[PDB]
């Protein structure tokens, strides 16, 4: 019912001649217990530089506790990884702000939680392997009757000021610089023996996140159980057996832009396809190109493209041939979803899988690895060092974007103007394509 | 040197081949969009070149489960069309974009971005298109069959000394075709602010803020209690009560003065239900006999336990 | 033949003759989208003479059919353009370029 001007769910319209249909049944109650019936009823991490790990003396910073939730403030070395969340191993030395305990390879209980509008404050003695917070002017104390509450680390390379978020909360952090907007220096600091960050430097700080988007990375020795094995037809070997094996999105390095094939061999749910310079999207799930045509009165206006990501599921040797467009092959079967599309494009071999068994899969009318190079007779096709077996994974630390707009905002008509331009310097690798700056 | 020039130069393929590009900032009307909508833009400024190089200025719409809005560091260049999860329009050459790939659309003036210019967006509810128009004229609008999930917003970047006015209400010229304003997502208790497109950024000379991710359309669920089937001592017990709640519907109707009539109509005192709940049938007092039986079955099965006790009248 | 897209309108019936003197600002790229030349980037507008055989017969012919302040996206064919032995050291050998071309001034 057309036109209707009330097409919203319960959560928003006019419930106040609905509550002629709430009061009613609040006073038919009453005929209810007079009768006799009653009734009884993600988390992200923050840092600064590198270059600023300092690795020597008495600092201090604050942090502003401004809502509910993680409040996690402290200081860690350089290797921390934010691919993880902090505390649970021996690289950060942090506080828990919220749940009264403190983060160092577990959990020990650690003065009080914040309050909402609060300064907390850490500092670090480097010299000294003590290091001791405070909280809105107040030194915390752990249950031992101490206030020197991280001691007897090692000083390696320095330790950065990290932090954490969580789901919905606000964080203030000030590095110096900022002595008018220093509420609880004057009692504690220059008094303990302490600086600050604001000591020398007239910059501003770079901080380092950490990014939402996964991107893609070298396969290190750095998992559990992942071991690309090299083997000289010429495959990529595999083994994957650990106890949370759940998705890894694998892809090699190098793309074809725009007449060679690529095989695969897997036992058994494991999908084979092509990924284009853009695939961040990380999901257990089956998902996502389709504009149509336009000639000037309309009257095709059918499709470009098919392409946005491709499709497939004792040996199944699932085959990517290209070129020309794309197809696929199953095992000598040349199969449905012909994803014939693709202009200029450029596309990387990709793999997206689970983990059952391991040593699972492998990779490579001649073969395949002439299109790549720039030496293109090439039919004996031949494995390269170059050649590597990326795994997407999840959070690599992006930079701050220092100055960004000097925009402005208005209302009546809604004008938004900016008159600065600020510019990058910005450079991309060629082969596995993406911007720097 | 002249060797290495000719060879290992040229093809910008073994290198780490470089450039710089303008920052480019992202804002949108707070809105969201779980029959066809229709949101306009005048463009009041036009800078073609205040670098060296050209300066763009998309528009167009987007979703929200995808694509974190990195500026330009993340995937190419940043900003409008640039990802899947971007479908954008709008140039000196009107050629639009979608996913970092310029496709080439027409229309019989190729205008610019100028000062006196109207774009004529839209997209629909309940199906999968976008088109434009420019002053009305038809772009021949493209975008069919993406991909529907999360909400739809429109996210128009610009990298230039730019103006620009969201003819979004303060309306002054917009074509109506189809069925929707955008003034009407805004109806019930949300107001008209514009951010700056997720905002991770809070440029301050002291202490930027910090955030966290995001926590998430008139298709709801109900709640559903017909399978649990009253006993027929609890069936008559409601119904003894029900035998004094079709009354109220006299209690607060016989102060209202529209008396009894064998037709139906309220408006000028005629009402044929006034005889109590079960001496009428499901015919004209359903609206008040089918009413206490489902909404009496979840008064004692959504916890709420009140046991066979006293007398139910 | 050479692909010559307008962007901007300019005003369509001064064009340029044969033996005039022509101000272009002008920004060329490769197909592929990495950008080779400019004129914004050095900051001077260009000038050449039809007809010396100074210019490339593309950016020449395409320049040609414009006007002022109209700009163009040609499209030059390889061909026409610096062709298989290309330019040692910034042109590869055999593709096609993308100049967005912009007159200014003539005599």
């Amino acid at each position: 019912q057309r036109r209707n001007p009330r097409l919203v769910p319960y959560a928003l319209l006019d419930d106040r001649t609905k509550k002629s249909n709430k009061d009613s049944l609040r006073e038919a109650v009453r005929t209810l217990l007079g009768y006799g019936y009653n009734l009884e009823a993600r988390f992200r991490i923050f840092r600064a530089e590198k270059t600023y790990a300092v690795k020597a003396g008495r600092w201090y910073f604050e942090f502003e506790a401004v809502t509910a939730g993680d409040m996690r403030v402290g200081w860690s070395r350089p290797g921390c990884q934010p691919d993880q969340e902090l505390g649970s191993d021996e690289r950060a030395f942090a506080f828990d702000g919220f749940k009264a305990q403190r983060w160092h390879q577990g959990n020990e209980h650690y003065g009080r939680s914040w309050q909402a509008g609060d300064v907390v404050g850490c500092m670090v003695d480097m010299t000294e392997h003590t290091m001791m917070f405070t909280l809105n002017g107040e030194i915390l104390l752990d249950d031992s009757g101490s206030e020197l509450a991280f001691k007897d680390f090692d000083v390696g390379d320095g330790f950065i000021p990290v932090c954490s978020l969580g789901v919905a909360q606000v964080g203030r952090m000030n590095f110096g610089k900022d002595v008018s907007t220093l509420k609880y220096f004057t009692i504690c600091g220059l008094q303990e023996g302490y600086e600050p960050f604001a000591v020398n430097t007239n910059r501003d700080i770079t901080m380092w996140l950490s990014k939402r988007l996964p991107q893609f990375l070298q396969v290190p020795s750095s998992h559990e159980h992942i071991e690309v094995t090299r083997i000289d037809v010429t495959q990529k070997s595999f083994g994957s057996q650990n106890s949370s094996t759940d998705i890894m999105f694998y892809r090699l390095s190098m793309p074809i832009e725009c007449t060679y094939y690529y095989s695969v061999r897997i036992f058994p749910n494991v999908w084979v396809g092509w990924i284009t310079s853009d695939f961040h999207q990380y999901d257990t799930a089956f998902d996502l190109v389709t504009v149509t045509l336009g000639d000037e009165k309309g009257k095709v206006h059918e499709s470009i493209k098919r392409s946005n990501y491709m499709v497939c599921a004792n040996n199944g040797l699932e085959i990517g041939c290209v070129v020309g467009l794309l197809t696929f092959t199953a095992n000598g079967k040349d199969l449905s979803t012909y994803y014939q599309v693709e202009p200029s494009t450029k596309l990387f071999p990709a793999v997206f899988a689970q983990a059952t068994s391991p040593n699972v899969f492998q990779f490579e009318a001649g073969l395949f690895k002439s299109e790549h190079k720039n030496p293109v007779p090439q039919c004996p096709p031949r494995l390269h060092v170059q050649f590597l077996s990326h795994v997407l994974w999840s959070r690599m630390p992006n930079q701050f974007l220092k100055v960004d707009v000097s925009r402005i905002s208005e209302r009546q008509g809604w004008l938004v103007q900016c008159l600065e331009p600020l510019q990058f310097m910005s450079l991309h690798i060629p082969e596995e394509n993406r911007s720097v700056d | 040197q002249h060797l290495i020039c000719d060879n290992l130069l040229p093809g910008r393929d073994l290198l780490l081949q470089t450039r710089l590009v303008n920052h480019v900032s992202s804002m949108r009307p707070n809105i969201f969009l779980g029959k066809k909508w229709y949101y306009e833009l005048m463009v009041d400024h036009t800078e073609p070149f205040v670098t060296a190089e050209a300066t763009h200025l998309r528009v167009g719409w987007a979703s929200t489960e995808g694509y974190s809005p990195y500026p330009g560091g993340g995937e190419e260049w940043g900003g409008n069309g640039v990802g899947d999860d971007l479908f954008s329009y709008g140039f000196d050459g009107l050629h639009l974009w979608s996913g970092c790939i310029a496709r080439t659309v027409s229309s019989p003036n190729q205008h610019l971005l100028r000062t006196d210019d109207v774009i004529s967006c839209c997209l629909d509810l309940s199906a999968p298109s976008i088109s434009f128009r420019i002053n009305g004229q038809p772009v021949q609008g493209m975008f069919e069959n993406f991909n529907i999930d999360g909400l739809f917003f429109p996210v128009v970047s610009f990298s230039a000394g730019i103006k620009v006015r969201f003819l979004l209400g303060e309306f002054k010229f917009l074509p109506p075709p189809g069925y929707a304003p955008c003034y009407e997502a805004v109806l019930p208790k949300e107001k008209l602010k514009v951010e700056h497109s997720r905002e991770y950024k809070q440029e301050r000379t002291y202490t930027r803020d910090l955030l966290g991710p995001t926590v998430s359309a008139f298709t709801p669920i109900p709640v559903d209690t017909s399978q649990i089937v009253l006993p027929p001592h609890l069936e008559r017990i409601r119904e003894k009560l029900a035998e004094n709640i079709h009354e109220l519907w006299v209690m607060n109707k016989i102060e209202l003065g529209w008396q009894y009539g064998p037709v139906r109509d309220d408006n000028k005192r005629q009402h044929p239900c006034l005889v109590e709940f079960s001496k009428l049938p499901e015919q004209e007092r359903n609206y008040n006999l089918q009413m206490s039986l489902e909404t009496l079955k979840t008064l004692l099965a959504l916890g709420c336990h009140v046991g066979i006790s006293d007398e139910h009248a | 033949g050479v692909e010559i897209e307008t962007i901007s309108p300019g005003d369509g019936r001064t064009f340029p003759k044969k033996g005039q003197t022509c101000v272009v600002h002008y920004t060329g790229m490769l197909q592929n989208g990495k950008k080779f030349d400019s004129s914004r980037d050095r900051n001077k507008p260009f000038k050449f003479r039809i007809g010396k055989q100074e210019v490339i017969k593309g950016f020449e012919e395409g320049a040609a059919q414009m006007s002022l302040g109209q700009r163009a996206k040609l499209t030059c064919t390889p061909d026409v353009a610096y062709g298989a032995t290309g330019h040692p050291g910034v042109i590869p050998p055999n593709a096609t370029l993308i100049f967005d071309v912009e007159l200014l001034n003539l005599e």
